[PDB]
């Protein structure tokens, strides 16, 4: 209608950049487009590929000379094949334009690659989506050969043809290929392609919603007054919803949560965009319980925002006895306020308006509820096993276990779902009163689209592909990611915690391990334009979304190089990925190899970003038998552990310390990944044994952690020094441990601990990777 | 009701040393999880004595049925043949796997020897316990000698060996060390004053027979013989806890053995208590 | 505000920080033994009027830590780079010098370590005539040599004395609450006098557990439910420690349970008062 027809205009206008810098006809990329897109309206072609030539001939002002060049060419184009009025094509045009200028800020020399959000100095080599056998690693820069920009062009005019003339569909292709170049060769441009004409596109649907005109874009009333409302919401208490279930639901329980909080973060996201009329280029980022979503400043649009947050509360009170929270907040903003003006960055400002309201809102943690702390007592109730919910009697069915335990309603959908996990391709977003829904949202429910089925609904989420395989055509499509490894079972279907454990390395244990990216919160207000912030926010989503499975597969030897490794990687390795939202990571899987993971995943990470930031993995060693509230507990404590002392360190064991302050736990990363140099491959040989002529000596490890105990009483005491020569000396290992024989003068005036501190971690992973 | 409390205290002798371990050296000893001194648990010491005590009515399910009602409803040994709660034998709880005697209600639980005073959960009843075993930690003589350089543990590493080809198979096993001294604390609450009597010879029962087997860890290879050393016998009267005034029954019993304790002075020591009941 | 503080110097292992309801419930089963019947809902009817308490707090050597209120967080940007903005917000208790600070909005410190730690340890169930294994998991918090916890009091004393004084006697030899037949709820009991400054403001940061009547300002939410005699008690929308009321008296709801008694659950407001930002 004319409503999509300039939601198109703004994403379809940056086109003819991508046919540039091939050089396919003349300069002025503008008149470019105006020919890639009449021809494609010639052969397989629609109707509005005539049309929408408008939108890419015109911008960047210099094609609407004396607003007079702009009519004698659309006079002899019809616009009443479709029925636009003559002026309302005109009106469109405008609105791109002031799109195009809004997401780009304060904006060709030669043809310079997407230069990395990270370094800025380094670029992107040019490449495709998917995750699949390649990991863009940000290096030396190297401006594209113009041979390439052709076979760029001709996949992308075979994708337009075949895709439905559509917002939605045109969506994923421009994703799929113009995600890693460049919108405005310059230096260091880290804005991408897809980012900038989607951008154009989000904010040019919000001006058509709030109100202006072709000559009040004109005027500079449009720009620098409150028409723009940015909306975000957070959920608070993810932690204390997935992991606070008691010793039942064993991975496939806790791998069912997971997801289906995604699906109720998407049922928030989309609710908002189809009652505010919104594209879902609209969405600036979702990952991890929290998004962002740019929408219009209408009076009307404000009494919807308040229906869509009081109706997902209070479902989000009954369903969850105030364990999850959403905190939707939004602020109106000017058209000025996205760019930079002088030296300020007003949409850092603009953004410390609206997460403080944010901040306010998590403490008044129910306040539109007016039942909240009203008291009604009501007859017996009691609480679920698995969850601990309370429900009344009666509403407690059965499991699927065992007839003895009467779990919740709730949980008998997930574990259902706890098996459909292999079996699934999908979910279809539909409405509550439906046939074959598990699970309900706060606004819709999900069908599973199977391996083998059709899907059902009016929206349907599609996992990890951006390509409407079995879809209709009248449907959408809503891709989302999710990092999704399971090791399988012999069965078709996801593990166990007790089968990763029986095939681990050397004796059994679960081994979970949760870290997070630190200092992130300020590294997103360094952005400061909206086609700054949603590439920031995509790239580092799409490291713990899809690049984090290529890692586990097995993958990136020239990128990563040799581990702290007790075995060489498998083929199909043990591990489960339980969560991984974009700043975060939740991984359990067989104990030697989530130990060598988290050295697996910190080094790829280290050349995803260009160096820049760091994880803060907090490594922990539990048994089958624990309930996995406690092990998340011990865990992020281990992790809060190592976060609060250098935020780039890992926790490796549980180990002993003085009573001083000035010994610090958890290792630091280059710190402990050369005492896996020095120490391990002198002890420890690979697979479970031990060093030549070092067996029938395991008694002796155990003393030589006897006397860093001698250490631990008593700092002061150079008791460690003789005893740590005597006992290799009597078993005749005088070679073994030259750094721990004699002192350290050097370590003393730094007040650093002593080379004995240290071997506790190295020690203890050789020795319980050996039966022990 | 409440009447009062018969508060004893005194020292435990780990004669032998004794091994309790938290299964995480192979076999580690509980500890403090600051100071790392090692104790004895309140509950390793009120289950211990729950188990000699419930074997000796085991023996006696017949000859107590005059003496103590709601052992006429049970027959000696276990259920485990048949996973069948409250049927006609003794240990009839199965806990995960183990079946332990619990009474199931109260009117039963008020009259069995066992759940009266060590207590009963049982479903819709809930009759809690009678007496509280409060731990028991070093003697500041040997809080001391842990600050004057002495170690508190000793591995000991014991072997298996094969019968035939005579082969060598060890393992270790962290003790406390020998000779140690823990002050240990059991709290008894008078609720009834027609039972008052029984529950304090019965539990120093129980205590005749922990003396002579053993308190947890390996114990049959020699871990155990706990001896125990009586300081002070009290009454803590329900006049003193309204006012705080200090005149509560004290008996004496500093050079006291446990079996100098049950006839040897139980009539001699708790003769002051009989007419404050 | 001179406040009568009450010491709990622990023996064994407590269960928990006692919340203030599992104080007053571990009260009012004492003065129905060491009072009898008609006592403890004349002990209720003093509550009703003036007399307040608080929950439990723990304190390490003299050093008696407190609550850190609610009223920091939304200014905290005012107070005050990024790493201490943070570091300062996740804590959960401040010193006795550092609570006066934040009541009045000056910048403060977070203690450096925290006195107790919940440990877990893990025990096992043996039965009589094959000493056959049945483990079960079990956590508790141990105290440390010198600490323990506290809590106040502020009320006329001779319903000081006449009813609290007797019952931290009482229950300094059966437990408050958790396996207290295992010795872990004992304790032994010193009182002292303990004085907060408050400046004076109509907004008010509450020391126990809230349950409002009408909805607060800033509130850090919390679900919790007894068990009254065997019987579970509904769980109950109580506000945690250090949320901020303009004016609100708190209450208490009667129970019905199936007692012979009616049972009270304590959630009378314990105002010290605050100073707060603009929100
Ligand atoms: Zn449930
Ligand atoms: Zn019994």
């Amino acid at each position: 209608e004319i409503d999509e027809l300039t939601a198109l205009g703004g994403l379809l206008a940056n086109i003819g950049k991508p046919v540039q810098r091939a050089g396919l006809y003349s300069g002025d990329h503008s008149t470019q487009g105006a020919r890639f897109l009449r021809d494609l309206a010639e052969n397989t072609g629609r109707a509005e590929y005539e049309l929408l030539s408008l939108f890419s001939e015109f911008h960047h002002k210099g094609h609407m000379k004396n607003d007079e060049l702009m009519i004698r060419r659309i006079k002899e184009l019809s616009p009443e094949r479709f029925g636009l009025t003559m002026e309302d094509v005109l009106n469109a045009l405008w609105i791109v334009y002031e799109a195009d200028n809004l997401a780009s800020g304060e904006r060709p020399q030669a043809s310079r690659p997407l230069y990395s959000v990270f370094n800025p100095g380094k670029a992107y080599p040019w490449a495709e989506l998917d995750f699949e056998k390649e990991l863009p690693v940000p290096g030396d820069v190297f401006s594209i050969r113009s041979q390439d920009y052709r076979e760029l062009v001709k996949r992308l005019w075979e994708e337009l043809s075949k895709a439905k003339l559509r917002s939605d569909r045109l969506l994923p292709v421009l994703e799929k290929y113009l995600t890693f170049v460049s919108s405005v060769t310059s230096e260091g441009n880290i804005i991408s392609l897809y980012d900038h004409m989607r951008m154009t596109s989000a904010i040019a649907l919000a001006m058509l919603r709030a109100g202006c005109t072709a000559e009040d874009v004109r005027s500079g009333r449009c720009r620098k007054e409150k028409r723009f409302l940015l909306i975000e919401g957070d959920f608070s208490g993810i932690q204390d919803f997935i992991y606070r279930v008691s010793g039942k639901g064993t991975l496939k329980y806790l791998r069912a949560r997971s997801a289906y909080l995604e699906l109720i973060g998407w049922d928030v996201v989309l609710e908002i965009l189809s009652r505010l009329g919104l594209t879902r280029a609209n969405v600036v980022f979702n990952a991890g319980g929290h998004f962002m979503i740019i929408a219009q400043n209408t009076p009307d649009a404000v009494k919807e925002l308040e229906e869509i947050r009081a109706k997902a509360v209070e479902w989000l009170y009954r369903e969850f006895e105030s364990d999850l929270y959403l905190a939707i907040e939004w602020e109106p903003v000017s058209g000025r306020e996205f760019g930079r003006e002088g030296g300020k960055n007003l949409f850092a400002e603009a953004r410390k308006r609206l997460k403080h309201k944010l901040t306010v809102r998590k403490l008044k943690r129910f306040g539109e509820i007016k039942g909240l702390f009203e008291h009604g007592h009501t007859e017996r109730l009691a609480e679920c096993p698995v969850c601990g919910r309370e429900l009344p009697e009666g509403k407690l069915e059965p499991s699927a276990s065992d007839p003895e335990t009467k779990v919740c309603p709730t949980c008998n959908r997930l574990v259902s779902l706890g098996g459909n996990l292999p079996k699934l391709l999908g979910f279809g977003r539909t409405a509550k009163n439906d046939a074959g829904v598990l699970v309900e949202g706060p606004f819709s429910g999900f069908v599973p689209y199977l391996q083998g089925g059709r899907p059902v609904g009016e929206q349907i989420l599609v996992k990890n592909t951006l390509n409407p395989g079995e879809i209709p055509e009248s449907a959408q499509f809503v891709p989302y990611f999710v990092a999704d490894y399971f090791k399988k079972d012999p069965k078709g279907g996801v593990a166990t915690f007790e089968e990763l454990s029986m095939a681990s390395t050397g004796t059994r244990r679960l081994g979970v391990m949760k870290g997070d990216v630190d200092r992130l919160g300020e590294f997103f207000s360094s952005m400061d334009s909206p086609s700054k912030l949603a590439t920031a926010s995509r790239f580092m989503d799409y490291f713990f979304k899809g690049y984090i499975g290529a890692i586990i597969e097995g993958k990136f030897g020239y990128i990563i190089g040799d581990v702290p490794s007790l075995r060489d990687w498998p083929e199909e390795p043990d591990i489960v990925v339980v969560y991984a939202g974009g700043d975060d990571f939740f991984i359990v899987g067989a104990w030697d190899q989530i130990f060598e993971l988290a050295f697996r995943v910190r080094r790829a990470f280290n050349a995803y970003t260009g160096g820049k930031l760091t994880l803060s993995v907090g490594l922990g060693y539990f048994d089958e038998r624990t309930p996995i509230y406690r092990m998340a507990d011990v865990v992020s404590e281990r992790l809060d552990t190592a976060k609060d002392e250098g935020r780039n360190r890992v926790f490796v064991v549980g180990r002993s310390r003085p009573l001083d302050g000035k010994h610090k736990l958890s290792y630091e990363w280059n710190h402990y990944e050369e005492l896996w140099r020095t120490y391990a491959p002198r002890i420890y040989a690979g697979n479970g044994r031990l060093k030549g002529k070092l067996e029938s000596k395991k008694g002796l490890l155990w003393k030589l952690l006897e006397i860093r105990e001698l250490y631990v009483r008593d700092p002061n005491d150079v008791r460690w020094a003789y005893l740590t020569a005597y006992l290799l000396g009597r078993h005749g290992l005088s070679d073994l441990f030259p750094e721990l024989v004699g002192i350290d003068t050097k370590a003393v005036e730094r007040k650093e601990p002593q080379p004995v501190y240290w071997v506790d971690g190295v020690l203890k992973i050789v020795l319980m990777a050996v039966r022990r | 009701r409440f009447y009062g409390k018969i508060v004893i205290k005194g020292k435990i002798k780990a004669v032998t040393g004794l091994h309790i371990g938290s299964q995480r050296i192979a076999n580690p000893v509980i500890k403090d999880p600051h100071t790392g001194l090692p104790y004895i648990p309140g509950s390793s010491l009120k289950g211990r004595l729950r188990s000699l005590f419930e074997i000796l009515v085991n023996s006696r399910l017949g000859e107590w049925r005059e003496k103590y009602p709601s052992l006429a409803n049970y027959s000696p040994g276990s259920c485990r043949p048949d996973n069948q709660e409250n049927c006609g034998k003794f240990f009839n709880r199965k806990i995960n796997r183990g079946w332990i005697h619990v009474c199931p209600d109260y009117e039963t639980a008020l009259a069995c020897p066992v759940c009266r005073l060590f207590g009963a959960s049982g479903k819709e009843s809930n009759f809690p316990s009678r007496i509280i075993v409060r731990d028991a930690f070093l003697t500041k003589e040997w809080e001391e000698k842990w600050r004057a350089g002495e170690a508190i543990t000793e591995a000991k590493i014991e072997v298996g060996i094969d019968r035939v080809t005579s082969q060598a198979n060890p393992r270790t096993n962290e003790r406390v060390v020998a000779g140690a001294e823990f002050e240990f604390e059991i709290i008894y609450n008078v609720e009834n004053t027609t039972h008052w009597r029984d529950d304090i010879k019965n539990l120093l029962t129980a205590m005749a027979l922990l003396e002579d087997s053993y308190l947890g860890g390996s114990g049959s290879r020699g871990y155990g013989k706990v001896k125990f050393i009586f300081d002070s016998f009290e009454f803590r009267p329900l006049d003193y806890y309204r006012t705080g005034k200090d005149e509560d029954i004290v008996s004496i019993d500093a050079r006291e053995k446990s079996v100098s304790d049950i006839l040897s002075g139980f009539d001699s020591l708790f003769s002051e208590v009989e007419g404050k009941l | 505000p001179k406040f009568i503080a009450v010491k709990l110097i622990p023996k064994g292992p407590f269960r928990d920080i006692p919340r203030a309801d599992t104080l007053f419930g571990a009260i009012g089963n004492a003065i129905s033994a060491i009072h009898g019947q008609s006592a403890v809902e004349e002990l209720v009817d003093a509550f009703v009027g003036g007399a307040r308490i608080s929950s439990a707090f723990p304190y390490s050597g003299d050093t008696y830590y407190l609550p850190k209120p609610l009223s920091v967080e939304p200014a905290l940007e005012g107070i005050l780079r990024y790493t201490t903005a943070k570091r300062l917000r996740k804590a959960k208790y401040l010193d006795l010098k550092n609570f006066e600070l934040a009541l009045r909005l000056r910048p403060f410190t977070i203690p450096e370590e925290i006195p107790y730690a919940r440990v877990d340890v893990p025990r096992v169930v043996l039965d009589r005539v094959t000493q056959d294994s049945s483990i079960y998991f079990w956590e508790e918090i141990r105290f440390r040599e010198k600490s323990g916890v506290y809590f106040l009091y502020s009320g006329p004393r001779e319903v000081f004395d006449g009813y609290i004084a007797p019952a931290m006697r009482f229950l300094g030899d059966t437990g408050i609450g958790g396996k207290s037949t295992w010795g872990a709820g004992l304790f032994e009991v010193e009182f002292h006098e303990m004085k907060i400054d408050a400046p004076g403001s109509e907004y008010s940061v509450t020391l126990s557990n809230a349950l409002p009547t009408k909805t607060p300002v800033l509130w850090r939410l919390l679900r919790k439910g007894g068990w009254s005699f065997g019987r579970r008690k509904p769980r109950m929308t109580f506000i945690a420690e250090g949320s901020i009321v303009k004016n609100d008296p708190g209450g208490m709801e009667r129970l019905e349970l199936g007692l012979s008694h009616e049972v009270y659950v304590y959630g009378l407001t314990f105002p010290l008062g605050v100073e707060l930002p603009e929100g």
